[PDB]
């Protein structure tokens, strides 16, 4: 089952103090009322990011992996709770599909929820919401943390009574910044047509009228080449496949150019013995340019 | 490569470049002179060998089979690069070999990533699947290093001062003291590194814990909390006006 | 679109592109997404183009007449 | 250039452990390779290390019980043989690589090993 | 100077040579020329009147 993400996907972009401005800030976000898996354990893919909800009164998930294999002796940021303090490791534990060394990196410190945003060296963003389970209204999230790993992340996994996870997207947003200090409402540039008209306009109030937002420039399907046909060829094979030849000092030099050098014959076929060559690649040869070549044939 | 993080302390960059010792030592996006009094909120100090012929590969924008599959920088990188010859204390008679690099990889390695993954290189048209042979080359190529080979052989020790320069509470600071804090007059007030003249008045905002300045519309700073106490403070500018004749 | 400080609805007008590559009312100045057409006329409120123009009214909603 | 020996192949009982080492000339920045011709198969992988080198990997048949070693001294190479099974029986070759195109650049002309059961 | 510092004499660069012992304007304008001459300088024990 599947619920909507009313307004979350925004964190404070920056560190800054802004005030009583309506401001600007494009990153990686969630789009607000976007899909999430009402999960009631599994493996989630990643792809630029990752946001998170967990429903608990009693901190039932405490911990997070991840990594690309995602398997044993392979690097993976593992945050853990032991129940006396908080833990970050980098330690790759024996883990098996469904889990309830060479330590590298090491760190020890109803009512709610946490909202996790993750981005990549390492983000961490997060914020609490004390509530008499997910209101519609504004939300923002506080930086806690940006450790660095400088390791490749494509997938990751739970530690272990719900949760919300949710991916975030490239887009535009703005801020409502208030005397205060704070975040108290957001408008996506890209959700519906007065939004984008609230932010090209950079305001929260449009008065009546037309107004031109923003451009439709369509995407390609795909990408053509054409050329002409392939004729024609060199006469390679006479020099190659040639029964008779003329010994190492009778050689002959067959001048070439003005052909189109097929040299698949060359390195794509693996019956000749040596192909060797220095300064210039033996399978990317068909990339690179000779003005004029001769060849020599002996035994 | 290993990254060593520098933080929670003071630092002295004018000793470490006005040192003979350091044939190479560039600097990116910054200039060293002036070092010693600015502050950064992390260092980053990377330490890896190099072959000698392939330091000047090694700066942000530039390529090279080590800048590609091995070690690169962002090509927006700030800092200072650090290397010399290193024959002396590293490399022995009889042949140097104990260090490795990766030569051969699918894809690049984008800035500050790090690969120490076992598996071999598929070069040929037939998968290898775990298979050493022809067109199946292991990455890993190690260094020969003979003490008394060409200095385009030798090794050079390299570290990588990424300076991080972000706004949030800096942690190295320099070696330049403080000075009694000034309220209510005009004065070239100067911290963390950000040099700047005006009024400095308590103001009315409260940060966030993270939170260290804020800013005006026109990106001059407004407000700053004072780094050894959490004063809020308003930097008006001193005041200016027009002067006519008549 | 009419004013926030009255009503949140919204029409939207691609312009000089005919709206069979995209209830819908074309125009000589594109095509109209989001306001009914109209055949009774009024005076003009929202300039849109070509004559057409647009309106907020009595449910209620946004119309597109000429002018 | 390098030049490599092969010494140590012959004839032992199932389960026997031979000494196989092939001595190079002027060995120590190359990856060092063990290759058998097997009497009706092409030659495939046993064993490779390099100079000072803990980059080990084994084919699963020669897997656990197969292992080289380097003396990185002597200028030669060791490979354990343990409990060789009988169809293991081929004809042994070392080879090293400097820059490569094929397979490896030097090869080694090798020994014949033989188990009897 | 040793050739090692030949970088060192240049309008803009800093060096223990360029700083304190010579520096070009940072507007210099004129040509800077270096060859060897050990055939000249350098000696059976070497010169230390430099």
């Amino acid at each position: 089952a599947y619920t909507n993400s009313f307004t979350r996907g925004v964190y404070y972009p920056d560190k800054v103090f802004r005030s009583s401005v309506l401001h600007s800030t494009q990153d990686l976000f969630l789009p607000f009322f976007s899909n999430v898996t009402w999960f009631h354990n599994p493996v989630l893919p990643f792809n630029d990011g990752v946001y998170f909800a967990s429903t608990e009164k009693s901190n039932i998930i405490r911990g997070w992996i991840f990594g690309t294999t995602l398997d044993s002796k392979t690097q993976s940021l593992l945050i853990v709770n032991n129940a006396t303090n908080v833990v970050i490791k980098v330690c790759e534990f024996q883990f098996c599909n469904d889990p309830f060394n060479n330590c590298t990196f090491e760190y020890v410190s109803f009512k709610n929820l946490r909202e996790f945003v993750f981005k990549n060296y390492f983000k961490i963003y997060s914020k609490h919401t004390p509530i008499n389970d997910l209101p519609q209204g504004f939300s923002a999230l506080e930086p806690l943390v940006d450790l660095p790993i400088g390791i490749n992340i494509t997938r990751f996994q739970t530690l272990l009574a719900a949760y919300y996870v949710g991916y975030l997207q490239p887009r535009t947003f703005l801020l409502k910044y208030n005397e205060n200090g704070t975040i108290t409402d957001a408008v996506d540039c890209a959700l519906d047509p007065l939004s984008e008209t609230k932010c090209t306009l950079k305001s929260f109030t449009v008065e009546k009228g037309i107004y031109q937002t923003s451009n439709f420039r369509v995407q390609p399907t795909e990408s053509i080449v054409r050329f002409p046909n392939i004729t024609n060829l060199c006469p390679f094979g006479e020099v190659f496949n040639a029964t008779r030849f003329a010994s190492v000092y009778a050689w002959n030099r067959k001048r070439i150019s003005n052909c189109v050098a097929d040299y698949s014959v060359l390195y794509n076929s693996a019956s000749f013995s040596t192909f060797k060559c220095y300064g210039v690649s033996p399978t990317k040869l068909n990339d690179l340019c000779f003005t004029n070549v001769y060849a020599d044939s002996f035994v | 490569w290993n990254r060593k993080r520098i933080s929670n302390c003071v630092a002295d960059y004018s000793v470490l470049y006005n040192s003979a010792s350091f044939s190479t030592f560039k600097c990116y996006g910054v200039s060293p002179t002036k070092l010693n009094d600015l502050c950064f909120t992390n260092v980053y100090a990377d330490s890896f060998v190099i072959r000698g012929d392939e330091v000047r590969q090694i700066a942000p924008g530039q390529t090279g089979k080590i800048a590609d599959y091995n070690y690169k920088l962002p090509d927006d990188f700030t800092g200072c690069v650090i290397a010399w010859n290193s024959n002396n204390l590293d490399s022995k008679v009889g042949g140097n070999y104990n260090y490795l690099y990766r030569l051969f990889r699918k894809s690049n390695l984008k800035p500050f990533e790090r690969d120490i993954s076992t598996e071999i290189y598929q070069a040929g048209s037939t998968p290898c699947n775990g298979v050493e042979g022809f067109n199946c080359y292991f990455p890993l190529q190690s260094y020969g290093f003979q003490p008394t080979n060409g200095v385009g052989y030798q090794p050079y020790r390299v570290v990588v001062l990424s300076f991080e320069l972000l706004h949030a509470p800096a942690t190295v600071c320099g070696p330049k003291k403080s000075t009694n804090l000034v309220k209510n007059k005009c004065v070239n007030f100067n911290f963390n590194g950000l040099t700047g003249t005006g009024v400095l008045t308590e103001s009315n905002k409260k940060f966030l814990p993270f939170q260290q300045f804020g800013r005006d519309i026109a990106d001059t700073t407004d407000a700053v909390r004072d780094p050894q106490t959490l004063e809020i403070l308003d930097i008006t500018p001193c005041s200016f006006g027009g002067v006519s004749v008549i | 679109t009419p004013g926030t400080n009255t009503s949140n609805q919204v029409a939207v007008l691609y312009q000089d592109v005919n709206c069979t590559e995209v209830n819908v009312f074309q125009t000589r100045a594109g095509c109209l997404i989001g306001a009914e057409h109209v055949n009774n006329s009024y005076e003009c409120d929202i300039p849109i183009g070509a004559g057409i123009c647009a309106s907020y009214q009595t449910s209620q909603s946004i119309i597109a007449y000429t002018m | 250039q390098v030049q490599l020996v092969e010494s140590g192949g012959g004839l032992v009982q199932a389960g026997g452990s031979l000494r196989l080492s092939c001595a190079v000339s002027g060995l120590g920045a190359h990856r060092v390779g063990w290759f058998r011709r097997a009497p009706g198969k092409e030659r495939e992988f046993v064993a490779a290390i390099g100079a000072n080198g803990g980059n080990t990997n084994y084919l699963d048949s020669v897997k656990g019980r197969f292992t080289i070693s380097r003396d990185n001294a002597k200028n030669t190479i060791y490979l354990q043989m343990n409990s060789l099974k009988p169809q293991d029986t081929a004809v042994y070759y070392c080879a090293a690589r400097d820059i490569e195109t094929a397979e490896y650049t030097y090869w080694g002309q090798g020994t014949q090993v033989t188990v009897s059961s």
